[PDB]
């Protein structure tokens, strides 16, 4: 039987032998995670003199 | 030595006979196959497998 089995765990796939693998063992999501930026509470409460 | 002399008076002499031979041939049978599940065709890299 030709078996996918678990490329990602090492297992390769019945098709691939010694020299070969799976080309695409899992799709990429692009749209990335970010944090926000911190808050300021004090910034906002300086006044300014200029120098 | 062997010629088929035929003499004045005839008679039995020079008789000969004939063969023939049989030839024959068979046949014979042949095959095979493999197998394969869903996930090694729809998660394979390459679409173009089977």
């Amino acid at each position: 039987m030709l078996n996918y089995n678990a490329p990602t765990d090492g297992q390769k796939s019945s098709i691939d032998g010694a020299n070969s693998d799976q080309m695409q063992t899992f799709f990429w999501l692009k749209k990335a995670i970010i944090t926000a930026r911190k808050e300021q509470y004090f910034m906002p409460l300086a006044s300014v003199t200029n120098m | 030595s062997k010629l088929p002399l035929l003499t004045e008076n005839g008679g039995r002499v020079n008789r000969v006979g004939f063969t023939r031979i049989a030839r024959e041939g068979s046949i014979h049978k042949f095959g095979f196959f493999y197998e394969f599940t869903q996930e090694s065709i729809d998660f394979d890299s390459d679409d173009g497998l089977m």
